[PDB]
DNA sequence: ACACACTCTCCAATTCTCTAA
DNA sequence: TTAGAGAATTGGAGAGTGTGTTTTTTTTTTTTTTT
């Protein structure tokens, strides 16, 4: 029965029902439906049957015009300013922080070598106010799901084993494979969580041998985190969040307060990362690779005559690849490495 | 009646006509013959739907549509074809009275009927299906009266009858009361022979479809399989199968009066006709290959060619590369006359700086390996690990599983000290054994070890012990074959030559694609997988007294000589160095092992061993 | 209804039975047998089909021709235990000797039966009613070879074999009680004073209720049938269940089973825990009445055993035959038995020879004794080797391991208490509790090795304290109160603290075992592995030898084979060989000496903790094992002398 | 289909009665 | 007074018919993952 038709303190009432031929397996678990069928009753106290239904009705990509719009978007000179600025609009400064997020959703490119080594395309990012960002995102994203550090189940962030004949239980990072995940206290993580996190950063998976139980569970994620040591390498950008405090910033919160109680929009923002994402994965150029590697070398002999390492270098062009996805340019310039490593200082 | 012995003609026209299912019926029967005299191969026959298809369409339509009414005949036309060619005389009493006809078995286009568990449908009975999915289930195997013979005490005559069930056949009969008769028509008593009365197995098994394929979290479908005679235990649970077969249903489907109102339905079931695997490891060598593997093995410096082949995406560590070859290779593994045992598997451990690609190359050999498990060192328990009670039943670990395979270790310095020392005995004893209330068994595991790990202080300290950089135990570090240290030491031309190496890896293409589309001579992986296991089956190198002129020096110096050695050195040594010698000769693809060999295997344990060569 | 031809008349066979029984010699060899069971001496006749393929063969080489009837009993065995007893009760010969006829029940009835008819007339009975034997079939010697001779695995026994003769190897898995089985049923009538009899095959029957007997139904007399034990004919009867061997398992499949069963003579032959080659007929088991209606056509399937081969002779079943005498003769004449069998032990292992002699003198063992107050003291020894990595120490300890015939194989790691000793498994569905030994109650009266001592917990360690000084157990739990045997000796492994042993502490602090464990092993073993140039290139020598040829190198030396070698231990465990005064004044003062030099030297590096009364016993222990492998029944001081040497040297190894 | 509980039916065993030697 | 011919009453032999059957703790010993 209708949740909003229960008496007061009491639980739903149910019925159960049947159907054939055409009308089999037209709806699903959770969806509201209007019924007609006859009213009847079958054999399964004295002289008592018990009652159903018998049915005869029920009742419960893009177009050319769409991507037009995400065309002349995409030909914009000031794209990257746009995104930025409709990204959590209330919250004032932290100019780099939004950018940074743009690129979290945007992401690198997957790829895939002769010898069978696959190569990751997502990204992570770390906050050290902060409470609003993360359910932006959520509500920005195409796929997300959101956690405080303790977790859902015994399960935690990651997964365990429970039990009586044992079993196994993914987290929240497992359940949001595909898509973006984000934490909203990183600190509180459990102590299995920051020992299995490592495998499930690195690897995109998670693996467990115990109690005869022998499994690989796929977790293919772009984690955001926020908190307030050796567990920020994990990450390929981190930034603290910064404050000001305008009285009419706080007055023109508390009036909009008042009135529910007496730049590009979210949706169309989603539909068009979703169509970048589907659309275009783009490659460096040689320019790009000498400057990166001319760069590479000397943050490392400067580091040497006063560190730097390969895993961040690969960081380095995953950040610099979904920069060129914004413009939707098959190729990466060194327009989009100089925004790269001038936003790489994370410090 | 009359249509039965048309449809028998017909098939047997496409028999004569088809001639290579004639030398198939004619190569089992002269195979089984000869062996006789002294395993046996089955009465069965695979049939191409698309050669019925272009001999006569009716005949074919007829076949996929209405299998009760011709697959029978088509069968006892096989029979007839395979008795009428020449066979053994004088059978034994059991032969004469077998009731075992040949069987027939399709492959090929089956079309609108190639389905899935999901989307069986009730349109579907009495139709030839193929279906795709995952064993889930599978009972004991059971015996099954068909027909039996009796001997008359009296007048000195066999009888014999014959029994049906629903699942025997494809057509229906009235059932059997599976009782013996004990006396004849004529009131003599009747006696039963058994060994001349026939029995078949039985067995039943459950199909559901792939998790990849679910909807909407929603609960999954599947279909119970009937299996019988030759089918019986060729898949286990966890298998990814195709099976081809006839879809039926059974039983009264409570019109034989019940309390239901009739609202359940009948039973369903698919008959086991012919079944499949899918491959998700195992190749099949053509002649071609045979020439070329040999064709290759002469060149002067195979094994350089091979070893650089391994993970080219990987700039620099040479000798590992070569040491995982050998690894992949092995060496012999002895029983000796009085049931003792020398092991033949190579253990490598490897342990660095962050960021040095310990993790990345380790991950290579679980995608080139035949058999390979995978499991990080804080994500398993020693039991897990090792095997686990249940219900007594006892449960195989990891180490179980792969018997004759690798597993990999990631991230081996977070196991705990609880947890290692289940390992000591699987790493040369290559056994599991339990003593645990209500159980005592011994169990084998066979595999090569590979792991890594991170040195104590978080990066390797040179101005302090290698004892105190790895905080292992020396029993533990003595099982393993090969221990390599790794590090990330700065300097211009190798960063240089480095990060030039990844920016041209980052900037490849796959072959089918325009850019920006979302997705020396190298031997290819495909091409190195079926040299491995063509050389690891046939070819085993015995030892020579040169080879052992050279191990027997090389092991005493190594041992007697005063050095600031990274490991102890024991009797596992020696062990190690013949294991690498003969593995050396193994990829040459010699008979023999030589002093070359042997040289080899002494030169990467000195690198490996004290550091420098 | 219909009927078939067959290649098979059993009317020759028949004739070819009746002739091999009266024939047939290595008098004939089974009418001596036959005049045994006639004379009450012998309860079952076993034949040999290695017999009647040689009477095929020798018929044939006369120049006639004869029926393969080897093959033809192998392929449909079942029928043919029938044809033979009729032939043996056809020419069964009258009793050699007086009987005390009158003992019999039976021949009492059918004597006053007979009467009954004999005066009445101025089959009578089933024959299986005055079968006094029992008859078995033993399997085709596989080097005469036939299926029957080649072992299966409990998997490869398919649907085909059903009716045919058969061998099975596997493991026990459990074995029932002996319980009565009908045969035969008696009964009385009460009005007309006459018994009728009824014969049982199935699992169930139907008693009868009415007198069917002619005479007493034309006399009208509607007696009441009653049942009686006294006339009856029973048979012993036990189930068993076997299984397939671990180590045949193929991967992620669980083991399988049968179901064995057993009569006659051959009752209470299996034990749980033997490795065996069992060989029996495979049949299956139908259904009964209105089960069988609706049963379908799947059939449950047993073995019928017939006869049984066990792998290793238990010493407890040795017996001086000539054929065992002329093989220790050998032995005792080519003289210097103790270095031989010690250096046969594991040949492929190079050197360690003290070791060696220790560990026999280990399977050799001291002698029980009982007092005549109720005291008794404990015969097994214990020893323990405490040494580096890499010294063949779990090699050494495993190759024990397939001399013994009873012996079980345990790590530390992978073993609880608990089931290392015994369990109180609440296991059936009924909620019912039931005891379940561990391996040292299966390792009863054999040898226990357990590996990786060290790492075994502190508090499980404590369980071994009672078995090994008193062998046996006591438990008091829910519902089971009972104490167990355990007459077991214990073969142990460990490393040193810190693992390779530290020369910077004393030898306790290395050995790491707290002093009322230690006290318990007779010998403790101490091998440490210090590099020499010298005999590490003796050592690679052997050992690469031994690689290239699967054989040790030999110039001078012949190991005996482990079967001779467990005859000569047998025979030499049965001697008992006592003590004398010259002896014991010698052992008596040599205690002293060792508890003066512990309380001087407790202080000391050299100290091993203190000497308590049971290393008098130790040293007795081992003199008498000493005695036992010269065959002697008296120990001599040369024994003594070896037995302190044997200590000695197990210490010189913390002098490089 | 296989032991049971219960119902139905026909046939001859039995005792009673009448008659005459 | 015996006995033998005819009639009536009762018993149970035995033939027939329908039927039923397979098939949430609470307390206590032991292994395993979790803080
Ligand atoms: N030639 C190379 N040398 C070193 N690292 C490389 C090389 N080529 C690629 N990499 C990258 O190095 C990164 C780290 O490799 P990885 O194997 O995870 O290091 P690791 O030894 O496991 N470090 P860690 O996980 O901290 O123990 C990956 O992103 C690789 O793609
Ligand atoms: N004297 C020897 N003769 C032959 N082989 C030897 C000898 N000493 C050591 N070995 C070899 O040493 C190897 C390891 O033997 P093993 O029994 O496993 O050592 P262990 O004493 O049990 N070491 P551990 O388990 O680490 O304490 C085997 O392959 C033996 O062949
Ligand atoms: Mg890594
Ligand atoms: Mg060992
Ligand atoms: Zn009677």
């Amino acid at each position: 029965e209708i949740p909003e038709l229960v008496p007061v303190g009491e639980m739903p009432r149910n019925l159960t029902m049947t159907c054939d031929r055409y009308l089999t397996n037209k709806v699903i678990p959770g969806t509201r439906v209007t019924i007609v069928g006859i009213y009847s009753i079958y054999n399964s106290g004295v002289a008592i049957r018990t009652p159903y239904i018998k049915i005869l009705g029920i009742q419960s990509m893009f177009t050319e015009e769409e991507e037009e719009e995400f065309l002349q978007l995409s030909r914009n000179p000031k794209l990257y300013e746009i995104l930025t600025n409709s990204i959590a609009p209330s919250i004032f400064g932290n100019e780099d922080i939004k950018k940074a997020i743009v690129c979290l959703l945007m992401g690198g490119s997957k790829k895939i070598l002769p010898d069978g080594m696959r190569l990751r395309g997502d990204i992570n990012v770390l906050l050290l106010a902060k409470s609003q960002l993360l359910k932006f995102v959520e509500k920005v994203s195409p796929i997300a799901v959101y956690t405080s550090g303790k977790g859902s189940s015994a399960a935690g962030l990651t997964a365990s084993v429970q039990r009586r004949e044992f079993y196994l239980e993914g987290g929240a990072m497992v359940l949001a494979d595909g898509g973006v995940v984000c934490i909203d206290e990183f600190d509180k993580m459990r102590d299995e969580d920051r020992v299995a996190i490592h495998e499930a950063m690195e690897q995109q998976t998670i693996s467990i041998a115990k109690a005869g139980i022998t499994t690989v569970l796929n977790s293919r994620t772009s984690v955001l985190a926020a908190a307030n040591t050796t567990i920020l390498s994990r990450f390929d950008m981190i930034f603290i969040v910064k404050d000001d405090h305008n009285e009419e910033r706080d007055i023109s919160i508390a009036n909009h307060v008042i009135n529910i109680h007496t730049e590009i929009s979210i949706e169309k923002m989603k539909r068009y990362i979703t169509y970048c994402r589907l659309k275009c994965a783009p490659r460096l150029s040689p320019q790009a690779a000498e400057k990166l590697s001319s760069n590479f070398v000397t943050i490392r002999k400067q580091l040497l005559i006063n560190p730097i390492t390969i895993r961040q270098l690969e960081a380095i062009i995953r950040i610099t690849e979904s920069l060129a996805k914004l413009e939707l340019s098959p190729i990466a310039q060194e327009r989009h490495v100089d925004e790269a490593i001038r936003l790489f200082q994370a410090s | 009646d009359a249509v039965f012995g048309d449809r028998v003609r017909r098939f047997q026209e496409f028999l004569d006509t088809f001639t290579s299912y004639r030398d198939s019926v004619r190569s089992i029967q002269v195979y089984n013959s000869n062996n006789a005299a002294n395993n046996i191969l089955p009465h069965r026959i695979i049939i191409s739907l698309d050669d019925l298809r272009e001999f006569d369409r009716s005949f074919w339509s007829g076949i996929l549509v209405e299998p009760a009414y011709f697959i029978p005949p088509a069968e006892k036309a096989l029979t007839d074809l395979a008795d009428s060619m020449d066979d053994v005389p004088h059978p034994n009493a059991s032969a004469v009275s077998s009731r075992h006809p040949w069987k027939l078995s399709f492959k090929g286009s089956f079309g609108a009927h190639a389905l899935s568990p999901r989307t069986l449908t009730a349109q579907h009975l009495n139709k030839l299906v193929s279906v795709e999915g995952i064993v889930t289930k599978t009972s004991l195997v059971r015996p099954k009266l068909i027909r039996s013979v009796h001997y008359a005490a009296k007048t000195g005559r066999f009888h014999y009858r014959d029994y049906t069930d629903a699942t025997t056949t494809l057509t229906t009969r009235i059932p059997t009361p599976a009782i013996y008769p004990t006396e004849d028509t004529e009131g003599n008593k009747l006696t039963t022979e058994y060994g001349y009365s026939t029995f078949i197995d039985h067995q039943r098994i459950t199909v559901q479809e792939m998790p990849e394929m679910a909807p909407a979290g929603q609960l999954p479908r599947s279909i119970d399989v009937i299996l019988d005679d030759d089918l019986v235990d060729k898949t286990k649970p966890g298998d990814r199968v195709n099976v081809v077969g006839v879809f039926k249903s059974l039983g009264a489907g409570g019109m034989n009066q019940s309390n239901s109102n009739t609202l359940i339905g009948f039973k369903t079931l698919i008959l086991g006709n012919t079944v499949y695997p899918l491959h998700a490891a195992r190749q099949m060598l053509t002649d071609f290959d045979i020439r070329n593997i040999n064709k290759l093995s002469k060149k002067k410096d195979i094994f350089d060619i091979l070893s650089q082949s391994l993970a080219p995406s990987i700039y620099g560590h040479d000798h590992i590369k070569k040491a995982i070859l050998l690894m992949l290779m092995g060496g012999v593994e002895k029983n000796l006359e009085n049931g003792s045992h020398l092991r033949g598997d190579i253990n490598i451990l490897m342990v660095g700086d962050p960021s040095t690609a310990k993790s990345q190359l380790l991950r290579f050999v679980l995608n080139t390996a035949s058999l390979a498990i995978a499991t990080t060192g804080r994500g398993s328990s020693g039991v897990g690990l090792t095997a686990a009670v249940t219900t007594r039943r006892l449960e195989a670990g990891a180490m179980v599983l792969a018997d004759r395979g690798v597993v990999c270790i990631d991230e081996f310095d977070k196991m705990t000290d609880v947890d290692r020392v289940a390992i000591h005995e699987v790493m040369e004893q290559q056994t599991v054994t339990i003593a645990k209330a209500g159980i005592h068994t011994t169990l084998n595991a066979r595999c090569s070890v590979i792991a890594a790990a991170n040195p104590v202080f978080g990066q390797y300290d040179v101005n302090r012990d290698p004892h105190q950089n790895i905080a292992l135990p020396d029993s533990l570090l003595s099982r393993f074959d090969l221990l390599f240290v790794v590090t990330d030491d700065i300097n211009e031309i190798r960063d240089r030559s480095i990060s030039e190496h990844v920016l041209r890896t980052h900037r490849y293409l796959p072959p089918g694609y325009l850019e920006g589309e979302p997705v020396p001579k190298l031997v290819t992986i495909p091409f190195l997988r079926k040299y491995v296991q063509y050389a690891k089956e046939r070819v085993i190198p015995q030892l020579t007294q040169e080879a052992i002129n050279v191990i027997v020096k090389n092991y005493t110096d190594l041992r007697n000589d005063d050095n600031t050695k990274k490991s102890p050195i024991t009797a596992r040594t020696l062990e190690t160095l013949i294991r690498l010698a003969t593995a050396h000769a193994k990829v040459r693809l010699s008979k023999t092992v030589n002093k070359v060999d042997a040289k080899v295997a002494a030169n990467l344990l000195r690198f490996a061993l004290l550091g420098e060569d | 209804l219909p009927s078939i031809q067959l290649p098979v008349d059993y009317n020759n066979l028949f004739n070819e039975i009746t002739d091999f029984l009266v024939t047939f010699k290595q008098g004939p060899k089974y009418m001596a047998m036959l005049q045994k069971v006639a004379n009450r001496e012998l309860n079952s006749v076993i034949i040999d089909l290695d017999d009647i393929l040689q009477y095929q063969n020798e018929k044939f080489l006369q120049g006639t021709q004869a029926d393969d009837l080897v093959s033809a009993i192998q392929q449909n065995a079942n029928h043919f235990t029938e044809l033979f007893c009729r032939a043996i009760d056809n020419n069964m010969p009258l009793p050699t000797k007086e009987i005390d006829y009158k003992d019999d029940v039976l021949d009492v009835i059918l004597n006053q039966r007979r009467l009954r008819n004999e005066r009445m007339l101025s089959e009578l009975f089933p024959p299986n009613l005055t079968r006094r034997y029992f008859l078995y079939f033993k399997p085709l010697s596989q080097n005469c070879a036939a299926i029957s001779s080649k072992p299966l695995s409990v998997r490869q026994i398919k649907g085909d074999f059903l009716g045919q003769l058969i061998t099975v190897r596997g493991i026990i898995t459990r074995v029932s009680d002996v319980k009565p089985a009908v045969e035969v049923i008696a009964y009385t009538c009460d009005q007309c004073g006459y018994e009728v009899f009824q014969e049982v095959n199935s699992r169930t029957f139907t008693p009868l209720s009415e007198c069917t007997s002619e005479e007493c139904s034309q006399n009208q007399t509607k007696g009441q049938l009653f049942m009686s034990t006294r006339a009856s004919k029973f048979s012993a009867f036990q189930e068993c269940k076997i299984q397939e061997l671990s180590q045949q398992v193929p991967v992620g499949h669980i083991p399988r089973s049968l179901n064995i069963h057993v009569n006659g003579t051959l009752v209470r032959s299996l034990s749980p825990g033997d490795i065996v080659d069992v060989t029996g007929i495979f049949l299956p088991a139908p259904y009964t009445g209105f089960k069988a209606l609706k049963a379908g056509l799947l059939t449950e399937t047993y073995l019928e055993a017939q006869f049984v081969r066990q792998h290793k002779k238990k010493f407890a079943s040795f017996s001086l035959t000539s054929d065992v005498e002329e093989r220790v003769m050998e032995l005792i004449t080519s003289g210097d038995v103790y270095n031989r069998l010690a250096k046969s032990i594991a040949p492929e292992i190079y050197g360690n020879l003290d070791v060696k002699k220790a560990l026999l003198l280990l399977l050799v063992g001291g002698v029980d004794k009982r007092v005549g107050d109720g005291m008794k003291i404990r015969g097994d020894i214990n020893v323990c080797l405490m040494g580096d990595p890499g010294v063949a120490k779990s090699q050494l300890l495993k190759a024990i391991c397939k001399i013994s015939p009873r012996g079980v194989y345990t790590t530390g790691k992978g073993s609880s208490g608990v089931g290392l000793t015994a369990a109180v498994m609440k296991d059936p569905v009924t909620d019912e509790m039931i005891l379940e030994g561990g391996a040292l109650v299966l390792a009863d009266n054999g040898i226990c090795c357990i590996d990786e001592f060290d790492k075994m917990d502190e508090s499980d360690r404590t369980a071994i304290h009672e078995v090994m000084e008193q062998q046996t157990i006591s438990i008091s739990k829910a519902g089971i109160n009972t104490t167990l045997n355990a007459r077991t000796s214990i073969l142990a492994a460990a490393n040193p603290l810190y693992g390779r042993y530290n020369p910077r502490l004393s030898p306790l602090d290395n050995i790491n075992l707290p002093a009322a464990l230690l006290s318990r092993f007779d010998i403790l073993f101490l091998m440490l592995d210090i590099p020499s140039r010298d005999d590490d290139e003796k050592l690679a020598e052997h050992v690469t030898y031994v690689h290239m040829h699967n054989k040790q190198p030999d110039l001078d030396f012949t190991p005996v084979e482990p079967s001779k070698m467990r005859e000569y231990i047998a025979y030499a465990k049965t001697k008992r060989p006592v003590m004398s005064e010259a002896v014991n004044d010698y052992v008596v003062q040599a205690y002293i000496r060792l508890r003066q030099d512990s309380k001087r030297e407790m202080d000391s590096k050299f100290s091993f903790g203190q000497a308590t009364p049971r290393t008098l016993l130790g040293i007795i222990r081992l003199s008498q094992a000493l005695a036992k492998l010269r065959l002697a029944d008296m120990v001599d001081i040369d024994d003594v002398e070896e037995a302190l040497r044997l200590v000695r040297v197990s210490k010189e190894s913390l002098y490089q």
